[PDB]
């Protein structure tokens, strides 16, 4: 006879069981590095400014000697 | 054998969600007395704790 049956040793391994592999770094690691880049983008943010308030100091003294003429 | 792997991508799109537990968390809350005396079956049973299957 001929019909549809499971082989002699069965089938495979089926799975049926939740699988979440909690992927991931523990919150000490991101704060620190949020932290960090704060630090960073605050640092850069001063030097620039530091920067453009000469820079706007230098534009203001060229119109006062400029403004007589004028 | 592939449809475990479907469903723990459906379980890792839905369940841990915030905003999927903001709508599902404190709606519809049924008593199991309520529940009974309703004619509820089924899930509606087995989700209020009642220990009945078929």
């Amino acid at each position: 006879v001929k019909q549809d049956m499971p082989p002699v040793g069965g089938y495979g391994p089926i799975d049926y069981k939740r699988n979440l592999p909690r992927r991931g770094l523990s919150g000490y690691s991101m704060f620190a590095v949020g932290i960090g880049a704060l630090l960073f983008g605050y640092w850069s943010m001063m030097r620039w400014n530091r920067e453009r308030r000469r820079l706007q100091i230098e534009d203001f003294e060229a119109r006062i000697a400029l403004m007589p003429l004028l | 054998k592939n449809f475990s792997l479907r469903i723990d991508e459906l379980e890792e799109m839905l369940t841990n969600n915030r905003i999927w537990r903001n709508r599902t968390v404190d709606i519809g809350v049924v008593t199991a007395e309520d529940a009974l005396n309703y004619g509820f079956s089924g899930v509606m049973l087995r989700g209020s704790g009642i220990q009945w299957d078929l």
